[PDB]
DNA sequence: GGGAATCTCTTCCAGCACACAT
RNA sequence: AUGUGUGCU
DNA sequence: AAGAGATTCCC
């Protein structure tokens, strides 16, 4: 559905996508009354496998731990062990969960919201159905015995108690950080107000090749840069010298939309061009501001950057929104 | 000179000091607590800054809006509203004189060095 | 969604261009009488009690649906400052 | 050196009665008066006699009691005597912090016609309106509509539909619609608690809905961080026409359906809309 | 009605007397019980005898004390701003050096405040109270060296701030440091002080870890006895060498600087139980002829060689082992303070010795008023660790009361040290709740107490716990310490039992706080019940094992803002506490002694005594709360009837017939509905609103001062003195508005004038409603405070009644918050086959994403409860299952279809529809008929449900239940915010005042920002100064719109022309030039 | 450097004199006559003007709309 | 002439609220 | 008008 | 209050 808008923006416009999210809006919700998806106590369906995936990781670590008495592994060792043991242990119930709906139960009321766009998370679900991994203790260490059971059936007493631990150490990291959402926009605020694309293109041809090929996976071997980071470092940019590739001209100082990253992935996988040349403020010549070829696209639309937008303030906005997040 | 363009800030002479102002506060008088009235040529007098009223004067020959930009026979008060008060400068002569503090205390002494 | 924007985004340089055209217009078009519109025949903006949008609800509707058609047109430099200002309040009430 | 101290201008030191009789003078006089109690008594003092203790004791006297009136604080702490112990906001402190006039206008200023209220969800209307009650839309249009009124049948004048409007049963038939024909295409802004990126604020036209609290699209709830579970908005009005034009055209929600950090649309189905266009497009 | 209970965990052990802390400790810290002759020589009475005989002819000594007569009653405190405390005499003699005895028993010298039986101080005419705090126990403790992990550190803690912090370490070069202050220095010359020789050292040190050279030595440097006195002063005390340190002595000494616990309490139990053998006095001072003796300084450097050496017993103190850490009570910081008052008193006393005439100075001369009175004064009223008492229910005034907090005097927790220490430590369980914690900022410094735990005056909390023998469980309980739990092997509640014998192979167990399974035999104690992990709060919620932590957080946290409703419900799912709850709250009033009854008034209800008696009980109907709610008791008994001892006789703010009534038992749908149910806006049935189930009542109090100023004496007249008798049809009294009349904002509330123009008391623009009750304190006061200047105060309570509005806040015991969207009428609502519709409607998306399975749970529970009419009692981790809550779901079933199968009529075509759909579901078994299919849909808590606005049935079933939610405090009306024009400040011309107008809102950086980015010049300028700080051109735009005019833009800015000025005040001149460098005029 | 020690020296020294210590912005631009190139947002927000960027930038802000029945008019007279 | 220590000055955070206190 | 404290976001 | 920077004193 996102991407279907997006599509649609740059094709149908704007004001006719507005209209199509509220069609949307409207049936959805419509439908989503009619169609009778509530929550209850048995619609959390338990994995058939659970005995199993626990009883093979019992008769598992009996004989891990026989191993330590015995004197074989250190104490590190089997603590790394157990670790292992539950690590795989969690994962592989996670599956039983998420594969016995989609057999069984196509239509089930927990599955269609995690499934979709709604409310809902893989890890989450797992802890309804599926148990609850090992939980941290105070310290940075974590507990050797997890949490055996499930939301939906009795979580006992102590297994309450250790989760907590991890439980109240969330919302430090949520809470104490609501706070500081004012402290980074404020800084970048300050050194940024004096940017604003007040030109229609400069008298430089300075630009940068970003990469396509991320050079330090491993110790050193190249290969193709992340799906996502190549259309954030390229999408809606301007070139600096013209560019032919898959068997189409790229425009010399053209405005690059989506799709023109895309093709260019595709020709980079197979051995055509390394890199792009594109202009960036990085290499403006405006003294207190930068041009419009420079900059490029985003205006809360698709369009050409509008010469006098308030580029410095959107971009410390932008960078300081999702600050709190980390 | 009808669009404002830049600013530059610099130290003021005697001369640009005393420019601004439209008199001198030779008394360290406010305000009688019955007439509340400006008192004797101190800091709230018509005289040097402007009129405690509208567009009315001191004692009252010209009262209203035709005579403008004009300033009265007797008494000189020429009038827009009670923002000619709040917009003219008087000033205060030293017997001796007295240097900036703000150019004295500082981190670099603006005139130590 | 407003009166086809798309069409109006486009039909300027810059997009705030188009803001400080549609609100200079309006405000001429208010202060001058509401008289010096270029769409009052048929063609014009209405409303939903009477159908008295006629007269003077929004100035800036006006605006929007006004450079819709090829009726005006802006610029840097087109009129004499002081000129335009005289002539517009000559011409209308 | 300067040999010549200007003085403010009058109402930005404001001897001025507050209430009982009790008056708020901004310290400067009170700083500006023991200046001209040292000129004078210096002046004066060179006339009759000369003693060099008297004399240049007093030129320490004005040198620091002018100083008080430039920087207070740099020598001690001139006070006003015994009653408050606090040294005189002097010419300097009129400007450097929190409430000066540099941090002024930069981040405080206390808006005029607006308000706020509780969220809630605005299922019955498009993303080019908002929900907004009654009360609010009367108060803060409160002047468009006494004109919009005195164009109609319903009051005299200015005056008489200003006391039309006062005690609160007064609101019949005739004010509601006048106040829906001074609105039409007249867009608001509604602000979020804490406002973050650029659509932190949204402009929507109001639809005069019962109720009480705020009523708002479900879609840009993502766009500002949203949830209905008690949260506050704020609300202005942008008056001027060119304030107008520039906020139904670059402020309003159906105009800004991307995100300005990046090429995805920030209005994208959300909670509810996904899960009932999910059920009904797959397969058994 | 009636109850069924789950529950098979026999609690051996009543909870506790809930608030005790508060109480106990009050009662414990004052003498003013028992006799001035009996025990008790702790709390105020200690810190007597402590600055007491202040020797110098100056010989001060207990002689006793009393007080305790109070100024004022409990309710007339409340109402004339002052405080229930009493005056404090103190029976006080002199004893000069010389000949001759003068005594002068009492003294005023101040005042001190009683505690209510519930456990708040009336101070300065407002419910207030001090919470408890957490800090590190004042003793001798053994921590790891923070870079060194070779070596160890001593320690020695003595509050309060004053007082010394001594650590002893064991400086990698062999020398032992002695660390006082902060400083540092061979700690064998004070060895040498204290008398010790290289021998006699060198033998108790020398027994194991030869490390004893390190410090043994020292021949040049610790050959002499008193002179390392001389020397140790030299070398701390950057002074002067005669007898000044002989002096300073004392103060490592006894008495001063070092804590006084006591001979035998704090600082002896911690150090003998913990480390070391023996305390021989408070602190560490003998000093018989002038020379030193000490005692706790030899074990610690014994236990320090024995850890940073071999076993000798395993020694590691745990600086968080709770084992470890005092809970100042609030009896505590009370007879601190007292302590803290008394020191400048023997100041005070000190100094007049030199002003002193002849012999004779006990009474008069000598002790004041002033040190006590500043010690009880600003405690009560300035102290970050006081606050207003928290009354929006009973429950949560309780709550408020048993809660602990580490936030304090500064000496012990800061406000910029966390996120290790909020954790939840292990010692926690059954101690501390894991859970309680007020979320948001300052989180995890702030946790209530356990259920079952209480202090145990030495500060350490205690844990119930049911010692075992071998095999069999002891019915005792055994109140254990932090230090002293870890020290066995205890058993979960859950745990199969045979009366008291243990029934599994494997029993599940925890050792030093770690879950290990053993044995039955190596048991050796229990946890009592599963209720004694949470804090009350948390154990008021029903299937709390089926709650994510987080989510349990914020439904504990929930009842702290549960509005008391007129008609309110005890829960259908509730888990026992509740009847406890409202008895130890204070909240109902009970029954003293068995008999009959007499008068059942809403007044009174008087009781036959079998003894003759016949007591008085008043019924009190409208008391406002500290908050704002209202607390009200209604009689529960009829006249003519026989009571028992205990038994309630009316019901308290928040109790339904003696249990915790905190909202509503309506019958909820979850299911998602149009947009209505958007994220957690819940949709609601207008038929609660029929039938007012959510309607509270809330007083605001306002007020207005008749100050006598000089320019023109105000006074209040009931003379309006330029317009309308209109507006006085409510002006009953001479200048007070009458009681029972409606005012409206703007009506005017009380009249008077000043220098006449109108200054009266007018309703603000928020709401009036109507007038219950009218104080007036003139200028004949019968003994009141009145603020300076005011001649006589005028509060009035104007009372409201508001019902569930759009926009009220709403949420459950599980935690789910949420706003009310949309108030759907009866008609187009989800109703049953049945003619009844459901009350209110949750979104299901709201579940999953926080794993708060309760809810959906307390709703399965909750349709056998509507069906059969019967509430239950589900306890915390013994309460109810799948196979029982199915089980009396099968029996609701019966009725709720049996009825319309005997009636003449059974399964609609909509019904068979829903029924086909939900067999390709998956929910229901394909083969069966029609009425066990609806059975086994009934089964899973879901039903059919049509769709009410068109009759078509939700292709689907849904679970339908009676869950419970309560109306919390906030409200929409409460916050509230529209105007357009109105008042400003004289001082600044940014728009606030609530005259006729609410307040202008306030404009950030944040939205500065955003108008900025958007590139809203004209909004933005229009915004920081047209509608704010310029005045000149406010009237512009207000007086353009009059006329129907465009607002007028500013042509010159204001705010730069007033710069200009202010910044031509100085030598400075700023020259506004043009584009090509020209003068350009601004005025 | 970093972004704050680069804003802390901006030429606009109106931005610095609401941030940084007023004194000395004021006191060490004072003695050389600073020209304040007004073009800063945060710099020409403090005096009150229209902010120098969107509806308010240079390329838009100087821009007039007429109709033919004015244009006319003007034609002219011209 | 350099390095270390001590004292002084500056920074000091997202929003509303209700409180009290000075 | 500043500080303390709590509540919600 | 805590941290950073500047100034002064001693090696
Ligand atoms: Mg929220
Ligand atoms: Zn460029
Ligand atoms: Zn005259």
């Amino acid at each position: 559905l996102k991407d279907l808008v997006y599509q649609a923006f740059l094709r149908l416009g704007m004001e006719k996508t507005a209209r199509l999210l509220d069609a949307l809006k409207y049936y959805g919700f419509t439908f989503s009354t009619t169609s009778g998806i509530t929550i209850g106590i048995d619609d959390a369906v338990i994995p058939e496998e659970k005995k199993q995936y626990l009883e093979e990781a019992d008769r598992k670590l009996l004989q891990i731990e026989q191993a330590y008495e015995m004197g074989f592994l250190t104490d590190r060792e089997r603590y790394d062990q157990i670790l292992q043991l539950w690590t795989e242990t969690t994962e592989k119930v996670t599956q039983a969960v998420f594969k016995n709906f989609e057999e069984n139960y196509p239509f089930n009321p927990l599955y269609v919201m995690a499934q979709s766009g709604a409310r809902g998370n893989p890890q989450q679900i797992r802890q309804l159905c599926g148990l609850r991994g090992l939980m941290q203790k105070p310290s940075g260490e974590t507990f050797e015995v997890p949490v055996r059971s499930s939301f939906r059936e009795g979580l006992t007493v102590l297994e309450y108690f250790i989760s907590s631990h991890g439980a109240r150490k969330g919302g430090a990291d949520t809470a104490l950080r609501t706070a500081d959402s004012g402290y980074l926009t404020r800084k970048l605020v300050d050194v940024t107000h004096e940017i604003v694309v007040r030109e229609a293109d400069c008298g430089t041809t300075n630009y940068i090749s970003v990469p396509l090929f991320q050079p330090d996976e491993v110790t050193r071997s190249l290969r193709l840069r992340k799906r996502a980071d190549i259309e954030a470092g390229l999408y809606g940019r301007v070139l600096a010298r013209e560019v032919e590739v898959l068997g189409v001209r790229l425009e010399e100082g053209r405005y690059l939309s989506m799709d023109d990253v895309h093709l260019l992935i595709k020709a980079a996988e197979a051995g055509e061009i390394q890199e792009v040349p594109v202009r960036s403020p990085l290499t403006c010549q405006t003294r207190y501001g930068v041009c419009q070829k420079c900059y490029g696209y985003d205006l809360s639309m698709a369009r050409p950057v509008s010469i006098g937008e308030a580029v410095g303030i959107v971009a410390a906005q932008s960078i300081g929104e999702p600050g709190t997040q980390l | 000179k009808k669009e404002v363009r830049k600013v530059r800030i610099a130290l003021a002479s005697p001369e640009k000091i005393r420019s601004w102002s439209y008199g001198e506060v030779e008394k360290p008088e406010t305000i009688n607590y019955r007439t509340l009235k400006p008192e004797r040529d101190g800091l709230f007098d018509e005289r040097i800054f402007g009129p405690i009223k509208d567009y009315e004067c001191a004692c009252g020959k010209y009262k209203r809006q035709r005579f403008e930009g004009k300033v009265c026979e007797r008494c000189g008060v020429e009038v827009t509203k009670s923002i000619v008060r709040r917009y003219r400068m008087g000033h205060i002569e030293l017997a001796t004189p007295a240097a900036h503090i703000w150019f004295v205390k500082d981190v670099p002494s603006k005139i130590g060095t | 969604a407003e009166p086809g924007i798309d069409k109006l985004f486009g039909m300027v340089d810059s997009k705030y261009r188009l803001t400080v055209v549609v609100a200079k217009r309006a405000q001429q078009l208010l202060r001058h009488g509401f008289k010096n519109t270029v769409l009052e025949p048929e063609e014009r903006p209405k409303m939903q009690t009477l159908e008295g949008l006629f007269d003077d609800p929004n100035a800036v509707t006006w605006a929007m649906k006004e450079l819709l058609t090829g009726r005006l047109v802006f610029g840097e430099n087109l009129v004499p400052e002081d000129r335009l200002q005289k002539e517009m309040e000559r011409l209308y009430p | 050196i300067l040999e010549a101290v200007p003085v403010l201008p009058p109402d930005l030191r404001p001897m001025v009665q507050v209430d009982g009789g009790r008056f708020a003078t901004s310290d400067l006089n009170d700083l500006y008066r023991r200046l001209i109690n040292r000129n004078n008594r210096l002046k004066k003092l060179l006339a009759q006699g000369a003693p060099e203790i008297i004399i240049r004791n007093e030129k320490r006297m004005l040198q620091e009691a002018v100083d008080a009136l430039l920087d207070n604080g740099r020598r001690g702490a001139p006070v006003t005597n015994p009653g408050s112990d606090r040294p005189l906001r002097s010419l300097t402190d009129i400007l450097s912090g929190k409430q000066g006039r540099f941090r002024q206008n930069l981040l405080g200023k206390r808006v005029d016609y607006s308000g706020r209220s509780v969220i809630v969800v605005g299922p019955q209307l498009k993303l080019h309106q908002c929900g907004l009650p009654k009360r609010m839309a009367l108060e803060l249009f409160k002047p468009f509509l006494l004109k919009k009124m005195e164009e109609k049948g319903i009051a005299p004048n200015v005056k008489a539909a200003r006391r039309m409007l006062e005690r609160q049963r007064d609101i019949k038939d005739e004010v509601w619609d006048a106040l829906e024909e001074v609105i039409h295409g007249k867009v608001v802004l509604l602000n979020r608690a804490p406002t973050l990126h650029r659509l932190g604020i949204q402009a929507f036209q109001p639809v005069l809905v019962e109720g009480q609290s705020i009523q708002l699209h479900p879609l840009v709830c993502e766009a500002f961080n949203a949830d209905f579970d008690g949260d506050q908005m704020a609300v202005h009005v942008p008056l001027s026409s060119f304030a107008q034009a520039e906020a139904r055209i670059q402020m309003l929600s159906a105009h800004n359906l991307l995100s300005p950090a990046s090429g995805e649309p920030l209005a994208k189905p959300s909670r509810d809309i996904i899960l009932g266009l999910y059920y009904i497009t797959q397969v058994r | 009605m009636e109850i069924k209970r789950f529950g098979r965990i026999r609690e051996v052990i009543p909870l506790p007397p809930l608030t005790e802390i508060q109480v106990e400790s009050y009662r414990r810290a004052l003498q003013a019980d028992v006799p001035p002759e009996k025990r008790e020589n702790v709390g105020i009475q200690a810190a007597f005898r402590e600055t007491f005989p202040i020797e110098e002819g100056l010989v001060l000594d207990f002689l006793e004390y009393r007080l305790g007569e109070p100024p004022f009653p409990q309710d007339e405190c409340r109402e004339k701003d002052l405080t229930y405390q009493a005056p404090l005499y103190a029976r006080l003699q002199l004893i000069h050096k010389d000949t001759g005895l003068i005594k002068e028993d009492e003294v005023f010298l101040g005042h001190i405040p009683l505690m209510t039986e519930d456990g708040s101080f009336i101070i300065n005419g407002a419910d207030r109270v001090i919470v408890s705090q957490i800090h590190r126990s004042p003793g001798v403790y053994f921590t790891p060296d923070p870079a060194r992990p070779g070596r160890y550190i001593a320690s020695i803690i003595p509050l309060p701030k004053r007082g010394p912090w001594i650590d002893l370490e064991v400086e990698p070069n062999g020398v032992v440091s002695m660390k006082v202050n902060k400083r540092k220095f061979p700690l064998v010359l004070l060895l040498r002080v204290l008398g010790y020789d290289q021998e006699t050292l060198a033998r108790e040190l020398g027994a194991y870890g030869e490390l004893v050279q390190g410090l043994m030595d020292e021949s040049v440097f610790a050959m002499r006895p008193e002179e390392a006195l001389i020397r140790l002063f030299t070398l701390l005390r950057p002074g002067d060498p005669p007898k000044r340190d002989k002096a300073v002595a004392y103060v490592y000494g006894l008495i001063a600087d070092p804590r006084r616990y006591d001979l035998g309490e704090a600082g002896r139990y911690k150090a003998e139980e913990k480390l070391g053998i023996r305390l021989s006095g408070r602190t560490l001072a003998r000093f018989e002829d002038g020379e030193f003796k000490d005692e706790v300084f030899l074990p610690t450097l014994r236990y320090l060689f024995a850890l940073t050496a071999g076993v000798p017993g395993h020694e590691v103190d745990d600086i968080d082992h709770l084992g470890n850490r005092r809970i100042r009570t609030v009896g505590e910081l009370m007879t601190d303070q007292f302590r803290v008052g008394l020191a400048r008193l023997a100041r005070g006393v000190r100094e007049r010795m030199l002003m002193g005439s002849e012999d004779s100075l006990t009474p008069a001369k000598l002790v004041n008023s002033r040190p006590l009175e500043a010690a009880i004064r600003e405690f009560f009223s300035r102290s970050q660790l006081s606050q207003f008492k928290d009354e929006t229910n009973p429950l949560s005034s309780l709550r408020h009361k048993r809660r602990i907090s580490a936030l304090g005097p500064g000496g012990l927790t800061r406000e910029r040290a966390g996120f290790d220490v909020r954790d939840v430590h292990r010692t926690h369980y059954g101690r501390i709740c894991p859970v309680e914690t007020p979320e948001g900022a300052n989180i995890g410094l702030i946790t209530s107490l356990a259920a079952y735990a209480r202090v145990d005056e030495l500060g350490f909390i205690r844990t119930p716990y049911r010692r075992v023998v071998g095999g069999v469980v002891t019915d005792e309980v055994v109140y254990m310490t932090a230090t002293e739990e870890d020290r066995y092997t205890i058993a979960q509640a859950n745990t199969p039992l045979e009366g008291n014998r243990i029934a599994a192979e494997r029993v599940v167990a925890r050792r030093k706080g770690e879950p290990v399974i053993v044995s039955p035999e190596e048991v050796e104690f229990m946890d009592v019940s599963p209720k004694q992990v949470f804090s009350v709060n948390t154990n008021l919620i029903p299937f709390l094992e089926h709650d994510d932590a987080n989510r349990a957080l914020m439904g504990s946290n929930m009842q702290t803002q549960a509005v008391p409703l007129i008609r309110a419900q005890a829960p259908v799912v509730m888990t026992g506490l509740e009847e406890r709850v409202v008895r130890d709250s204070l909240a109902a009033l009970y029954a003293e002694e068995d008999g009959e009854v007499a008068k059942v008034d809403g007044n009174r209800i008087v009781v036959r005594y079998e003894d003759g008696r016949l007591v008085e009980y008043p019924l009190r109907r409208f008391y406002r709360s500290n908050q704002g709610t209202a607390l009200d008791q209604r009689p529960r008994v009829v006249v003519g009837q026989r009571v028992r001892k205990g038994d309630l006789l009316a019901d308290g703010p928040a109790s339904e017939n003696g249990f915790l009534a905190l909202g509503q038992n309506v019958l909820v749908a979850i299911m998602p509905f149009d947009g209505y149910n958007f994220e957690d806006a819940i949709v609601i049935s207008e038929e609660l609103l029929k039938r007012d189930f959510y309607t509270s009542i809330h007083i605001e109090r306002y007020e207005i001062e008749a100050r006598d100023t000089k320019l023109g004496p105000e006074r209040i007249t009931r003379d309006i003195p330029h317009l309308s008798e209109a507006a006085l049809r409510d002006l009953d009294e001479e200048g007070v508005v009458r009681i029972g009349a409606e005012v409206k904002p703007g009506d005017i509330l009380v009249g008077r004038t000043s220098f006449v123009k109108d200054t009266s008391l007018r309703v603000p623009p928020g709401e009036g409603g109507i007038v219950v009750r009218t104080v007036r304190l003139r200028r004949g006061d019968p003994g009141v405070e009145l603020k300076p200047g005011v001649r006589e105060v005028v509060r009035v309570y104007v009372a409201q009644k508001r019902k569930l509005q759009v926009g009220d806040k709403l949420a459950n015991r599980h935690g789910n918050k949420g706003v009310v969207a949309k108030i759907l009428p009866v008609e187009d609502m989800p109703h049953l086959p049945d003619g009844t519709p459901v009350d209110v409607i949750l979104n299901p998306l709201g579940v999953p994403s926080r794993m708060n399975l309760g809810q959906i749970l307390e709703t399965h529970l909750g349709l056998a409860g509507y069906f059969l009419g019967q509430r239950y009692i589900s306890p915390i981790f013994d309460g109810a299952k799948e196979p029982e809550i199915k089980e009396l779901l099968a029996q609701a079933f019966e009725v709720y279809f049996g009825k319309r199968k005997g009636e003449g009529f059974g399964v609609d075509k909509r019904e068979v529809e829903v029924l086909r759909r939900a067999e390709k579901l998956g929910l229901v078994t394909p083969g069966k008929t029609p009425e066990e299919q609806l059975k086994e849909l009934f089964l899973q808590g879901k039903v059919v449900l049509y769709d009410g606005r068109t009759g078509e049935p939700i292709e689907g079933p849904i679970v339908v239940g009676q869950m419970f939610i309560m109306k919390l405090y906030h409200m929409v009306e409460d916050k509230m915010h529209a105007r357009s024009t109105g008042p400003y400040s004289l001082i600044t011309q940014q728009p606030l005042g609530g005259k006729a107008q609410f307040g202008g809102q306030r404009f950030g950086e944040m939205e500065v920002w955003a108008l900025e980015a958007y590139g809203a010049a004209h909004t933005l300028q229009e915004m920081l100064t047209l509608k704010s700080d310029d005045i000149e051109g406010r009237n512009a735009a207000y007086e353009a719109i009059i006329k129907g005019e465009d607002v007028p833009e500013p042509s010159v800015p204001e705010s730069f022309r007033v710069l200009v000025k202010e910044l031509q005040a100085l030598a400075l001149d700023v020259q506004t030039l043009d584009e090509k460098d020209n003068p350009v005029d601004i005025f | 450097m970093g972004v704050t020690k680069s804003a802390l020296s901006t030429k606009s020294w109106l931005s610095a004199a609401s941030f940084q210590n007023t004194t000395h912005v004021l006191t060490e631009a004072a003695i050389a006559g600073k020209k304040d190139e007004l073009i800063g947002l945060k710099e020409n927000v403090i005096l009150g003007r229209l902010i120098p960027a969107g509806t308010g930038s240079d390329f838009v802000r100087f821009t007039q709309v007429v109709d033919q029945k004015t244009l006319k008019a003007i034609e002219e007279a011209r």
